């Protein structure tokens, strides 16, 4: 399948 | 290992996807995640997951937290080559010491701590 791209969230 | 991802895959394919993920994302690391085997918990619609460098075990713990839909009090253990890596490392510390030939870190969870 696709990949999934994770971006953390600032504080 | 006994993940369902390498039997769908060969490894031929495999490595040639993680070496150009691995160049055209140099800062991120690929991680495949499955379910381990006998494991009570909840599934996991997708399995491959680009990850920044930087983000540690333990935000990812609460990122795979919510895609399975488990309250904070429920239980949830990774492993990586049957050891639980620490909250405290980051992902791109745990991909350079523990990804496979294929350019690939692979992690297991399960609801528990004991291996299995």
């Amino acid at each position: 399948n696709n990949w999934i791209p994770v971006i953390p969230p600032i504080p | 290992m006994k993940f369902v991802y390498k039997e769908e895959h060969p490894f031929e394919k495999r490595r040639s996807e993680g070496e150009k993920i691995r160049k055209k994302y140099p800062d991120r690391v690929p991680v495949i995640v499955e379910k381990a085997p006998k494991a009570r918990i909840g599934d996991l619609d997708k399995k491959k997951y680009l990850v920044p460098s930087d983000l540690t075990v333990g935000q990812f713990y609460f990122l795979i937290r919510k895609r399975i839909h488990l309250r904070a009090e429920d239980a949830l253990f990774f492993f990586v080559n049957n050891v639980i890596p620490p909250t405290s490392a980051t992902m791109g510390q745990l991909y350079q010491e523990h990804h496979e030939e294929d350019f690939f870190l692979y992690i297991a969870y399960s609801d528990e701590s004991v291996y299995g």
